[PDB]
Order: C-alpha cells, then sequence, then structure tokens
C-alpha cells in the first residue's frame, strides 16, 4: 500500500474496502 | 474530519478504520 489523496467518492470507495460496506459514517459537513 | 483531511492531504487505511461500524 501507499498514501494518496481520496476526495469525496474516493474516500467512500476506501471505507468500502476497509470495512466491507458494513456500516460506515464519514461525518459530511452540514454547513451551506 | 477524514472527509476533508483525505481530500486536502494524503489519506491512510489506519485513519479510515475510525469511521467503520
Amino acid at each position: 500500500f501507499v498514501n494518496q489523496h481520496l476526495c469525496g467518492s474516493h474516500l467512500v470507495e476506501a471505507l468500502y474496502l476497509v470495512c466491507g460496506e458494513r456500516g460506515f459514517f464519514y461525518t459530511p459537513k452540514t454547513k451551506r | 474530519g477524514i472527509v476533508e483531511q483525505c481530500c486536502t492531504s494524503i489519506c491512510s487505511l489506519y485513519q479510515l478504520e475510525n469511521y467503520c461500524k
């Protein structure tokens, strides 16, 4: 493995691989 | 939070494991 930028959908794709789609919540920003 | 940190800088699997349940 190597460290890389993962913005937006790319972060969710990595949580998907790390957790196995089990139940993550990334705390997306609520501000307008 | 990881959703901004991994956009603005390089990410890690150790840091992402905090958000899984």
